[PDB]
RNA sequence: GUGGAAGUCUGUUAGAGUUGGUGUCCUACAAUACCCUCUCGUGAUCUAUGUGUAGGGGUGAAAGGCCCAUCGAGUCCGGCA
RNA sequence: GCGAAAGCCAAGGCCUGUCGGGAGCAACCAACGUUAGGGAAUUCGGCAAGUUAGUCCCGUACCUUCGGAAGAAGGGAUGCC
RNA sequence: GGUCUUAAGGUAGCGUAGUACCUUGCCGCAUCAGUAGCGGCUUGCAUGAAUGGAUUAACCAGAGCUUCACUGUCCCAACGUUGGGCCCGGUGAACUGUACAUUCCAGUGCGGAGUCUGGAGACACCCAGGGGGAAGCGAAGACCCUAUGGA
RNA sequence: CGAGUGGCUUGCUACCUCGAUGUCGGUUCCCUCCAUCCUGCCCGUGCAGAAGCGGGCAAGGGUGAGGUUGUUCGCCUAUUAAAGGAGGUCGUGAGCUGGGUUUAGACCGUCGUGAGACAGGUCGGCUGCUAUCUACUGGGUGUGUAGGUGUCUGACAAGAACGACCGUAUAGUACGAGAGGAACUACGGUUGGUGGCCACUGGUGUACCGGUUGUUCGAGAGAGCACGUGCCGGGUAGCCACGCCACACGGGGUAAGAGCUGAACGCAUCUAAGCUCGAAACCCACUUGGAAAAGAGACACCGCCGAGGUCCCGCGUACAAGACGCGGUCGAUAGACUCGGGGUGUGCGCGUCGAGGUAACGAGACGUUAAGCCCACGAGCACUAACAGACCAA
C-alpha cells in the first residue's frame, strides 16, 4: 500500500487509516503526514514528498 | 460509604530489592517426559521488530489469515555444557554430590572460573552411578555457560554461567545422555532444545530504574484536585491506622524499582534461525547488528538490550503446540523514526 | 459477546455527548451506561466501537428528546487496531439507536460504519450504506 | 454638528487598596513578608510636613476600631512584699 | 503603541536582591511547559487552571428611573509589497 | 365563641422567606436521576407597613441556581523546564533531653504499656525516605464546672 | 412468652485525661471480622422447565459510576455476577480538605424592660514544627560462621497472581399442551487485578530543523533579548499508556452434603471403628526473597609465593552516597573521522521572473537544491584516550 498523502510505500503492520465524514478513506504512513494534512497543506506542494518529487 | 478497591500492586514479587545475580536463576523445571534432554538455553536480548504470520489457531475465526505480531530478537549462539553435577537426596533436601568436567574449555572461560587443570571424570562418574545404585540420586543438571564473544553487539567476553537441569526418560538413560554432551566439549544449540512454535518461559532481570516513588513503583494514585496543590502531589494518604502502632510492610512506599528477576510464562517461539534476516536498518538502537544464531520470541521479554535472557520449556502451557508458524514478512525498517 | 475482531481503546465515557447516526429523530445522544461493563473505584465507565450502551436523547425531536434508549457505538475518533496492525479512526463519535433485539429503530443509517460493528450487529449492518 | 459634564467607564500612569489561591513562608527576608489574581484611581480621592484633641479621657462613615508590636479602659513608676 | 502600558535599546549604573564545587542531576517538594480520546464525570462549590482578548465594519434582546441596559449577544476584517 | 386578658385583634402588601419547627411540604419546570434552584399553592410553629411594607432600572472582589464556550478538576496519569533535594569544600545554629531504650503479639495495670507478665522475634553500625507510634514537640484548656476570684 | 450472644445504635456511670490525646463528613492508604450481597459446592420446595423462595458449608476474590444534600444516613438514576454489613482512638489533620459543628463582625424569627439569649435559620471568618527514639520501605559498612572463584541447596518468608462476566457450539434440544426453555463439555472474547515491554498507535521530547512578530547589533548574512523555548509547526533517542505481551491444567486432604460396609440394638442405621466421594475455601502445583538457618549449609576447581583481589584507567545492561556491571592492546571501552540509519523541509550566494515604477527600488516566485543544518543510534576504523604504574594477599 502507498500513503495517500506523500506517496511512499507503507511498511506493513504500520500506519493509520482515517475515515472521512462522507465515508472516504485516507491511509497515512505516519503522524508527520497526518499532521501536515491537518494543517491544510497539499502533498504536491511539499518538496520532500514522493508525490511532489 | 468507602467503596472497595483492590490494593496497589502485588505482594508476591517482594521484597522489591536489587537482584543478587544479573543472570536469571529458574526456580522450577519442566516435567520428565520425552527422551532425555537439556531443559533450557540462553541468549542476549537485541531489540524488537514485527513479523506477519499466517494464523495457526484452529479455533480462530481468522485461521489461515495474515496477522502482524510483535517480536523481540534474541541472539542465541551455541553454549557449552561444561560439566555434569549430580544431586543426592538427603533428609534436608537435595545437595550437590559431585561433578564430571571436561578438557576442552572455551578460550575465555578463565575470566570467570578457575578452570580445572587436574580432574578425574571417572571417579566422579563412578560415585554418581554408585549413588544411583543406592537409590539416593536426585535430579541431574549441567553446568552451562554462554559465549559472549560470538556476539559483537555485546561488549563482554566474560561468559555467564548457569546450571540447567537435564530431564527426560529414565535416569540411567539421561545420565548417559548428560555425560555424552559434557564430554564432547559441551557445545549445544537452541535447535537441540527448542523448535519454532513451542512455548517457552523466559526469565530475566528487568530494566533498572533506581529509586522511584509509590505512584510509579506501586501504582498508587497521585493526590487529586485541590489535594494536589497543598504541598503533597505524589505521597500516599497515610502509613496506617492509629493502631497497630507501626507501619506494615504492606503499605506502598518508595524504593528500588526495576532490576528484579522475573519469569515470564508461555512465550511462543516464532522462529529460530541464523543470519541477518531479522536485523534492522541502521542497527538495533543501542545494540548493534544481528548476523548469526537468533530466536524470535513473540511479544516482550524482561530486561534491556544486551541483558542475558534464559529459556526453558514452558512448565504450565495453556495451549497445544503449533510448530513452525509460517512467517510471510519480517520487518527490517529502521527502528529510528 | 462475540469477539469484535479488533482491539479497541474506548474513546467515550458515561456522560459523553455523541452523534446519532440514523433517522430516528434523535440528533445528539448522551452516554449513561455501557452494557455488560463493570469498572473500578473512581473510574468513569468507558465505551467504544462495538459496545452496546444505554443513552438519553439530548438533542432531537420533542418526542425523542429525554427518552432513555439503547444504542450501539458505530464510530469513534480514538483509533482501534485491526489484526494486520493498521489503526483505524473516524471523523466523529456516533451511535445508532437499537431495540430489545438489537434491530435499528430507525430506517436509514448516516455515514460510514466499522466492519467490526456491522459483523456483530448484522441487522444494524443490513442498513449501512458504507462499511469501512 | 459643536460643547465637554460626571462622588461616570477602561486603565499595574503616578498613587491607593486587598476578593481568591484557604498558593509560598510559618526557628520566616518579615513578631503580619512574597507571588499571581483582584478593587479604586477628578474625588465623601490620595499624599508630605506642621499643628490640635490624653486615659473613665481622646478619636471613631460604629469594627469595642484606634490612641507607638498591648486597649471591653494606654504606658511608666509608686501604693506593693 | 492610544499611552508616563508591555517588550527591546541608549546616557548612566551594576555583575553585592554576594558562598561555591559535582552527579543526564534518582525519590520527593516549589515554580512552570506540553499532553491522545472523553469534557466538570472532579468538588461543598469549575477551587485551580483555562477560555475570550487590541482595532475597524455590520449588528444588538428583556427590562428601564429613558440616563441606561451595551463592548449586550452574534457575524466579518486585520500582514507584507 | 357566632367576647376574654390587657388598649386594639393584623388592614395594603408579601408569604415554606437570610423569618416555616413540621420539611426533602404539595404541583410544575429542569436533569438518566436535583434535601439544590426557579414558578405556583400557602391554614404565616413564630410575615407585615419609617421595629418601615412592597417594589425596583443602574451598581457590586456580596449569597444561591442554570446554560453556551473551554479546559489535565476528573477518567489516569506521562514526559519535559528552572530552583532545591543527593555527593564534595567552607561556614554553621535551634527545637528537644528523668532514666533506660532492638522491638512485636496478647494480657495486666488508675480501665489507652518500648520499660509489668507470658510468649514471639532480635548480630552491630551507617545512608536515603515517606511520617504508623512515643495518648510526639509547641502553649499551667480559650470549652465545662468550682472560687463568699477580676473586669 | 421464655433463654441468650454481640458491643454496630442509644442511654447510664464519672474509672483515665482539663501544666490540652484537635470535631463531623469526605479523601487517601493499609490490616481485619462474618451475623455472606455476588462468585464455588450443597439441602428443601406449594422443585416440570426457566426462574423464584427458604436453608447449609464457605471470608479466596469481588462488591463499581452517577443526581439533591456538608451530611453520616437516606431517597433517586442507569449500569452490574453483586453493586453486603462491621472493627482498627465512631483507623487515618506531626497526610490532605475545611462544606457542617464550635470564637470575635452581621441579619431574620422567637424570647427578654435591657445588656443579651435561642443542637432555630443565615452571609463572612487562621489549620505552627528542620524526626531524637521506635516502626516500616529501599540502599550500604563491619563482625561472626572461618585463602579464592564459580555453581547451588532451602529452613523459613510473601502472593489473589489470578477473580468474574458475555458470547458460540451443545440447542430452539432435554422439560412442557403451549408459552417458555436448561446442563455436562469444547471453544472465542470482555472486564477487574497482576508483572513486564516500546516493533506498532499515542503523549512528551526548553536535542534538533523550520516558520514568524517586536527590538538591538547600519542593511545583508548571522545573532542576543521578549523566563528559564518570544510565539507557532514538525519531531530522533529515551521515558511512558491511551499501546503491546504474559498471568494452568492437574494432584492431595476436608466442610456442608451424597453414599458404601457396619455394629452397639440378631433387624435398621452414612458413624460408633473402617471406607468411597465432595467447595472459588485448605495443602501442593507456579512466581518472588532467602547462608546470620548459631545444626551459621553443599559441590567443583584454583591457590598458600602467590590464586584471587585493591588502587589506577576507559565506560554503562547499574546508580541519590555506597553498591552493581563491562572493557583495559591477548583490546573496538569512550571520543574524533567516514559511511549507514534517522530529524527537518529546500541553505548562503548568484541567475531568470515579478504587480508596478523615468529611474532608484521591489513583497515574493522558479532554478541551482531529495538542498542546507542537525543527531543521546549503528558500522567501519587503534587516529586520540584505556597509559605508566603502585600495593595487598593464606
Ligand atoms: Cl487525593
Ligand atoms: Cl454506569
Ligand atoms: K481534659
Ligand atoms: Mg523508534
Ligand atoms: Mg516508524
Ligand atoms: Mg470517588
Ligand atoms: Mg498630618
Ligand atoms: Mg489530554
Ligand atoms: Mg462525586
Ligand atoms: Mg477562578
Ligand atoms: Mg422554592
Ligand atoms: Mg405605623
Ligand atoms: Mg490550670
Ligand atoms: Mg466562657
Ligand atoms: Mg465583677
Ligand atoms: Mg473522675
Ligand atoms: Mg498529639
Ligand atoms: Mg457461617
Ligand atoms: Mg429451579
Ligand atoms: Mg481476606
Ligand atoms: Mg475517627
Ligand atoms: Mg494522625
Ligand atoms: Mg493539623
Ligand atoms: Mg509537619
Ligand atoms: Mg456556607
Ligand atoms: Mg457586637
Ligand atoms: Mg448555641
Ligand atoms: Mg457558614
Ligand atoms: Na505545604
Ligand atoms: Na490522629
Ligand atoms: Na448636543
Ligand atoms: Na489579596
Ligand atoms: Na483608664
Ligand atoms: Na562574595
Ligand atoms: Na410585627
Ligand atoms: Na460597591
Ligand atoms: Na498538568
Ligand atoms: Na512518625
Ligand atoms: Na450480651
Ligand atoms: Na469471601
Ligand atoms: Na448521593
Ligand atoms: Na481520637
Ligand atoms: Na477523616
Ligand atoms: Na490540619
Ligand atoms: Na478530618
Ligand atoms: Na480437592
Ligand atoms: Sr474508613
Ligand atoms: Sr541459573
Ligand atoms: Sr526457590
Ligand atoms: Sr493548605
Ligand atoms: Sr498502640
Ligand atoms: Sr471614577
Ligand atoms: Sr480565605
Ligand atoms: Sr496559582
Ligand atoms: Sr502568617
Ligand atoms: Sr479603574
Ligand atoms: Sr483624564
Ligand atoms: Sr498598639
Ligand atoms: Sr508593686
Ligand atoms: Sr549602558
Ligand atoms: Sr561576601
Ligand atoms: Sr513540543
Ligand atoms: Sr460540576
Ligand atoms: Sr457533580
Ligand atoms: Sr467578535
Ligand atoms: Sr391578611
Ligand atoms: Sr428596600
Ligand atoms: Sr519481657
Ligand atoms: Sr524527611
Ligand atoms: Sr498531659
Ligand atoms: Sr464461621
Ligand atoms: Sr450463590
Ligand atoms: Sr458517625
Ligand atoms: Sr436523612
Ligand atoms: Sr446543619
Ligand atoms: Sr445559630
Ligand atoms: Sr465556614
Ligand atoms: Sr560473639
Ligand atoms: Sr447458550
Ligand atoms: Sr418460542
Ligand atoms: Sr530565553
Ligand atoms: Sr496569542
Ligand atoms: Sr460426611
Ligand atoms: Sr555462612
Amino acid at each position: 500500500r502507498e500513503c495517500d498523502y506523500c506517496g511512499t510505500d507503507i511498511e506493513p503492520g504500520t500506519g493509520t487509516m482515517f475515515v472521512h465524514k462522507d465515508g472516504a478513506t485516507t491511509h497515512f504512513c505516519s503522524s508527520k503526514c497526518e499532521n501536515n494534512a491537518d494543517l491544510g497543506r497539499e502533498a504536491r506542494n511539499l518538496e520532500w514528498t514522493d508525490t511532489a518529487r | 460509604p468507602q467503596p472497595s478497591r483492590p490494593r496497589k500492586g502485588s505482594l508476591g514479587f517482594g521484597p522489591r530489592k536489587r537482584s543478587t545475580s544479573e543472570t536469571p536463576r529458574f526456580n522450577s523445571w519442566p516435567s520428565d517426559d520425552g527422551q532425555p534432554g537439556v531443559q533450557g538455553f540462553a541468549g542476549y536480548k537485541a531489540g524488537m521488530t514485527h513479523v506477519v504470520l499466517v494464523n495457526d489457531e484452529p479455533n480462530s475465526p481468522r485461521e489461515g489469515m495474515e496477522e502482524t505480531v510483535p517480536v523481540t530478537v534474541i541472539e542465541t549462539p551455541p553454549m557449552r555444557a561444561v560439566a555434569l553435577r549430580a544431586y543426592e537426596d538427603t533428609p534436608y533436601g537435595q545437595r550437590p554430590l559431585t561433578e564430571v568436567w571436561t578438557d576442552e574449555f572455551h578460550s575465555e572461560l578463565d575470566r570467570t572460573l578457575d578452570v580445572p587443570e587436574d580432574h578425574d571424570p571417572d571417579a566422579a562418574e563412578e560415585q554418581i552411578r554408585d549413588a544411583h545404585e543406592a537409590g539416593d540420586l536426585g535430579d541431574l543438571r549441567l553446568i552451562t555457560h554462554t559465549v559472549p564473544d560470538a556476539v559483537p553487539s555485546v561488549p563482554k567476553k566474560k561468559p555467564d554461567v548457569m546450571e540447567t537441569r537435564v530431564g527426560g526418560g529414565s535416569v540411567s538413560d539421561r545420565l548417559d545422555h548428560a555425560l555424552d554432551i559434557v564430554e564432547d566439549g559441551g557445545e549445544h544449540a537452541m535447535n537441540d532444545i527448542f523448535r519454532a512454535g513451542e512455548y517457552a518461559d523466559v526469565a530475566g532481570v528487568t530494566k533498572g530504574k533506581g529509586t522511584q516513588g509509590p505512584v510509579k513503583r506501586w501504582g498508587v494514585q497521585k493526590r487529586k484536585g485541590k489535594h494536589a496543590r497543598q504541598g503533597w502531589r505524589r505521597r500516599i494518604g497515610n502509613l496506617g491506622p492509629w493502631n497497630p502502632s507501626r507501619v506494615r510492610s504492606t503499605v506502598p512506599q518508595q524504593g528500588q524499582t526495576g532490576y528484579h528477576q522475573r519469569t515470564e510464562l508461555n512465550k511462543r517461539l516464532i522462529d529460530i534461525g541464523e543470519g541477518d534476516e531479522p536485523t534492522v536498518d541502521g542497527g538495533f538502537v543501542n545494540y548493534g547488528e544481528v548476523d548469526g544464531p537468533y530466536t524470535l520470541v513473540k511479544g516482550s521479554v524482561p530486561g534491556p538490550d544486551k541483558r542475558l535472557v534464559r529459556f526453558r520449556p514452558a512448565v504450565r502451557p495453556n495451549d497445544q503446540p503449533r510448530l513452525d508458524p509460517e512467517v510471510r514478512y519480517v520487518s527490517n525498517e529502521s527502528n529510528q523514526g | 459477546m462475540e469477539a469484535l475482531g479488533a482491539d479497541v481503546t474506548q474513546g467515550l465515557e458515561k456522560g459523553s455527548l455523541i452523534t446519532c447516526a440514523d433517522n430516528t429523530g434523535a440528533r445528539e445522544l448522551k452516554v449513561i451506561s455501557v452494557h455488560g461493563y463493570s469498572g473500578t473505584k473512581n473510574r468513569l465507565p468507558k465505551a467504544g466501537l462495538g459496545d452496546k450502551i444505554t443513552v438519553s436523547v439530548t438533542k432531537g425531536t420533542p418526542e425523542m428528546r429525554r427518552q432513555v434508549l439503547e444504542a450501539v457505538v458505530v464510530r469513534q475518533r480514538k483509533p482501534i487496531r485491526r489484526p494486520d496492525g493498521t489503526r483505524v479512526k473516524f471523523e466523529d463519535n456516533a451511535a445508532v439507536i437499537v431495540d430489545e433485539n438489537e434491530d435499528p429503530r430507525g430506517t436509514e443509517l448516516k455515514g460510514p460504519i466499522a466492519r467490526e460493528v456491522a459483523q456483530r450487529f448484522g441487522s444494524v449492518a443490513s442498513a449501512a450504506t458504507m462499511i469501512v
